[PDB]
């Protein structure tokens, strides 16, 4: 059980965590595109074509 | 002098920068069942409460308690 709080630690300050890099951490547009589903079409091969 | 403590306990005090930081807010709770530990209380004596509601009252528990 490591929760003795009578020895010195040996952090003090700040640390340069994600949050702190908000303007150098970007959104990425990967160029990928979600098209809709397609629909199958098969009626006109079922009809007397002229 | 802090002569005595190493006599009593066998070990030097552990003094700590600010002082005071470990002292617990309580001496100690005897574990010995059948007594009961009050809050903090200015006067034990009786009072008509309103009924219909509920009386909070505060109790540190400064120390791990079994109840």
């Amino acid at each position: 059980a490591l929760n003795n709080t009578t020895y010195q630690g040996s952090m003090r300050g700040y640390a340069v965590t994600k949050s702190r890099l908000d303007s150098f951490i970007p959104e990425v547009w990967t160029g990928e595109v979600l098209r809709a589903l397609n629909q199958n079409f098969v009626a006109s091969q079922y009809v007397k074509t002229l | 002098s802090i002569a005595w403590y190493r006599e009593l306990y066998g070990t030097e005090p552990n003094f700590n920068y600010p002082n005071g930081v470990l002292v617990p807010n309580h001496p100690g709770y005897n574990q010995t069942p059948g007594g009961i530990y009050l809050p903090n209380v200015a006067a034990l004596s009786g009072a008509a409460i309103t009924a219909n509601r509920i009386h909070y009252v505060y109790f540190q528990v400064a120390q791990t308690f079994v109840t």
